[PDB]
């Protein structure tokens, strides 16, 4: 052989930098990001970063050669091309007059589908609800948010739906398992189909939008999450449970337009799926209800609120200094045992959760050594360091926990 | 009329209780405003959307208006008139009551976002076909018999949320 | 700086279209009629778009559909071909004749002004064969003409013959006679 | 009808086939923060301000630890979205080594 | 050495930077749009 050049062969060959994926796909940076997201494909880490350039010590991220080079060929990339074409057509038809003719572009749109793209992605349906922890997070926020000129009402509408449609599912074959409220919202536990799902739902408040959030990078997040609910939720009613997808009560939508609404019609394992069996809770109007009868009805209680009406019941739900009304037929509670019985099973006593008083803690559901130093090398010094340091840290922080709770009990 | 439901803003509602005396006053801003009676959804949805409270900011600035995040909040301004979380205020707004005039004022307007929200190419369109369902989902009446126009808030809100 | 070739040869003709003395037919152009006169015009020619290839098709099928199963007037358009509106023009069918200042080959529209002024056809030169082509369902048009008219645009049309008269053909007089491009 | 058909069916293959796959890494499940938390985790005052005074995505928690009384005295979080937007692009930004701990 | 294999995420370098960035990008079109505002009222 002729001397091969040197810096075009092993890891100049198995990696390229984002300019050269771009400028190989002949597609837009944006466009490029947004079959990103939808394919799963993210920068790779090489052994040598140098080797991976063409010698230079840069500042460069790196993808997988052969996975943009498996990109281009793709349905998703052509329907972008087409939507290019339809935009300026339609501007054509706009920028001219006409507006019968633009109408009627419209009609004769059909639009990327995100379907064949979870195939490739999660080939098998327990590997889709593995994903399904990151997808849950993007979608309950959504749920929760203010329509700006970013986002449309219809985004968050249809994203609402499938949050109304999930809640409704887990409550009707009875799968959760933890609760965990935080500042930062209501985190739950899910064995969906014998997997442990995690999702978090926020507090149902107004909230603040910055304007230095990208609403561009998220709604493509949301709509590749969005169409893998869709195909998931599909899976399991049409499995185990129910017809899809379910109706709507109209003048139940009107009333709550939350979990006490939206009916859902067909044609236990878990000692917290059979918890609240022939108890019927009375929610009051002060609790949050939309974070709560969801747990409820999980179980196997009952709810009736107060804001429906804007018997049975044997608990009552009320977060007041001062309570009213008193009865001897109903049993008093602050929110904190039923997030308690739920990570528990056990079903803990309601002494410790009166109206009125402090409620408990609340915890989360999750010299001669010196002298033998001396006989290791550096590259054993250095880690055995660390790790003596590591331990330091989980040591005194520990301390810490322990010197501030001596200092507070005194209080 | 405007300056005293305090909707100078477009794209803004505001909360009131129609009788004898408010009826007449709606047929002058007719031209101006849509109005109709809303669902408990509609107002529940809404308030836990939007809402704005002005008070004061950190140790000196008066006029910001943040969010109705919290409820400790809703304790400090309001507290004594028996009224102590937002779905507390739900309830005095949904139903009518002592409290509502109390807490009308409180949460000042709401920011509705405006229909389609954009000059482009979809967006002109969609703008297009809109502007022509305004005028055959809303008439002009001009005559002193107007019989005044109430549309469902439901698909509205639906809408503009 | 190094332009390209035909880049070059677009703004030496664009030089080269002002820098030259040229002959009355031509700059008879260029002295065109002005804005808020074009929009007014156009503000009546806009209602009289020729219906446009999908319209009439579904018309046509509306025809079909309901007559083979289970007494209208002429329809009033805009008439936009040059063999069409010369013809129209000059056995006086025409009320107000619309003429592009820029054609590709300049030669195709120098008799038309001359032409409109002999006939007593109420002409005028506006600005653009692309502004002309939009309110057409084509491209470019060169020409647009407006025969008949619904008795509701009647009057707006006689106005609007009388402003052209004044704006146009009145300040325009002396476009007969000066070789325009004298530019120093 | 859309998206309402089966695609998965009778589905046993795995995509962790090339070892070149690297799963997105499931967050870590949160340890002791919650609305009503044992109050030693309760931030001292003057760690109140060094935490403000850290500069970000090098720093621990991505919030300041609070107590409350009552539940309905939780206030609605306002860097919620900041939060999943990071993480979007932790997924695809963010380069994916396969280490040994 | 008795170790488990585990995938991980790498920060993404000028966060903070582009945060920054961000921030101050945001409030500098809002106040180019209030500029377009007032002097479009001149007209």
């Amino acid at each position: 052989m002729r001397i091969k050049k040197k810096n075009t062969r092993g890891n100049a060959r198995n990696f390229i930098t984002r300019s050269q994926a771009v400028r190989k796909l002949q597609v837009s940076l944006a466009d490029f990001r947004r079959l990103c997201i939808f394919k799963g494909i993210y920068p790779r880490e090489p052994r040598n970063k140098k080797k991976a350039n063409k010698g230079s010590t840069a500042p460069t991220t790196f993808y997988y050669a052969k996975d943009i080079q498996y990109l281009m060929h793709e349905p998703v990339l052509a329907k972008f091309r087409e939507h290019k074409t339809f935009a300026r057509k339609l501007t054509r038809a706009l920028g001219r007059g006409e507006v019968s003719s633009a109408k009627r572009l419209e009609e004769n749109r059909d639009s990327y589908t995100l379907d064949h793209i979870i195939k490739e992605r999660y080939p098998s349906f327990p590997d889709a609800i593995r994903d399904i922890d990151d997808a849950l997070n993007m979608l309950f926020l959504f749920s929760n948010l203010p329509s700006t000129n970013q986002v449309s009402s219809k985004i968050i509408n249809d994203a609402q739906k499938i949050c109304n449609q999930w809640l409704a599912y887990v409550a009707k074959e009875r799968l959760v398992r933890k609760v965990f409220v935080s500042i930062k919202g209501v985190y739950y536990q899910a064995n969906i189909k014998g997997e442990e799902v995690r999702w978090l739902v926020p507090f149902k408040f107004p909230e603040n939008i910055p304007s230095d959030v990208d609403f561009r990078i998220m709604l493509t997040f949301l709509e590749f999450y969005s169409t893998l609910l869709h195909f998931v939720l599909y899976k399991l009613y049409t499995d185990s449970g129910l017809i899809y997808p379910p109706k709507l009560d109209l003048k139940k939508d009107k009333i709550i337009s939350g979990l006490s609404s939206y009916i859902l019609e067909s044609r236990y394992d878990s000692p917290v799926a059979s918890l609240f069996s022939a108890f019927v809770f009375y929610v009051s109007r002060e609790v949050p209800i939309d974070i709560l009868e969801f747990l409820i009805l999980s179980c196997g209680g009952n709810v009736i609120s107060e804001a429906a009406m804007d018997s049975k019941v044997t608990h009552q739900i009320v977060d007041r200094p001062v309570l009213k009304n008193k009865v001897a037929g109903r049993t008093y509670i602050q929110p904190q045992w039923i997030f308690d019985c739920i990570n528990k099973g056990e079903l803990v006593p309601a002494n410790k959760y009166l109206p009125g008083e402090a409620l408990p803690p609340h915890l989360s559901p999750w010299e001669e050594k010196k002298l033998k130093m001396i006989m290791m090398s550096n590259k054993q010094k250095k880690l055995y360091k660390k790790m003596k340091y590591s331990n330091a840290k989980k040591e005194e922080q520990a301390e810490n926990l322990k010197k501030k709770k001596k200092q507070i009990a005194k209080q | 009329i405007l300056s005293l439901l305090r909707l100078v803003e477009t794209n803004t509602g505001v909360f009131v209780k129609l009788t004898k005396n408010v009826y007449p006053l709606l047929k002058v801003i007719a031209p101006y405003v849509v109005i109709g009676k809303p669902s408990l959804s509609s107002i529940r949805s809404l308030i836990q959307k939007r809402g704005r409270i002005i008070y004061k900011g950190e140790n000196e600035a008066e006029p910001h208006e943040i969010v109705l995040n919290d409820n400790n909040i809703v304790e400090e301004q309001l507290g004594d008139h028996g009224i102590i979380c937002v779905e507390d205020i739900i309830h005095e707004i949904a139903t009518m009551g002592e409290s509502f005039s109390v807490c009308n004022f409180f949460l000042q307007p709401f920011k509705l976002n405006r229909e389609v929200s954009g000059f482009g190419s979809l967006n002109r369109l969609r703008k297009i076909k809109q502007r022509e369902a305004e005028s055959r989902t809303r008439q002009f009446s001009n005559a002193a018999t107007a019989p005044v126009i109430e549309v469902d808030i439901d698909s509205l809100l639906a809408k503009l949320n | 700086v190094k332009w390209p070739e035909y880049v070059r040869v677009q703004r030496q003709k664009k030089i080269l279209s002002i820098r030259l003395k040229v002959p009355p037919t031509i700059a008879q152009f260029q002295y065109t009629l002005d804005r808020n006169t074009a929009a007014e015009t156009f503000k009546l020619f806009n209602k009289y778009r020729p219906e446009t290839a999908a319209e009439k098709k579904e018309r046509l099928t509306k025809e079909a559909a309901a007559v083979a199963e289970g007494a209208s007037p002429k329809p009033y358009a805009v008439k936009y071909g040059l063999n069409h509106v010369v013809a129209l023009i000059e056995n006086k069918k025409a009320k107000l004749v619309l003429i592009a200042n820029d054609v590709d080959p300049i030669e195709l529209v120098v008799f038309l002004p001359a032409l409109c002024k002999k006939m007593g056809v109420p002409y005028a030169i506006v600005k653009g064969k692309a502004r002309l082509g939009t309110l057409v369902n084509q491209k470019t048009s060169a020409v647009a003409a407006l025969t008949e008219v619904r008795a509701e645009d009647e009057a707006a049309l006689a106005k609007l013959v009388s402003t052209i008269d004044a704006n146009f053909a009145d300040k325009y007089d002396e476009v007969k006679k000066h070789w325009g491009g004298g530019i120093l | 009808e859309n998206y309402q058909y089966d695609l998965w069916g009778d589905s046993t293959e795995t995509n962790d086939h090339v070892m070149h796959l690297r799963a997105p890494k499931l967050p870590p499940p949160t340890n002791e923060e919650s609305y009503n938390p044992p109050e030693e985790y309760l931030l001292s005052p003057e760690e109140k301000e060094a935490w403000e005074n850290t500069e970000y995505s090098e720093r621990e928690r991505n919030f300041i630890p609070q107590k409350y009384s009552a539940l309905r005295k939780v206030p609605g979080y306002g860097e919620s979205i900041r939060e999943r937007f990071e993480r979007s692009l932790d997924l695809y930004l963010a380069p994916r080594v396969r280490k040994n701990k | 050495l008795n170790s488990n294999p585990e995938i991980l995420l790498r920060k993404r370098r000028n966060a903070d930077r582009t945060r920054i960035e961000r921030q101050e990008l945001a409030k500098k079109k809002r106040e180019e749009q209030i500029k377009k505002k007032r002097s479009n009222k001149n007209k």
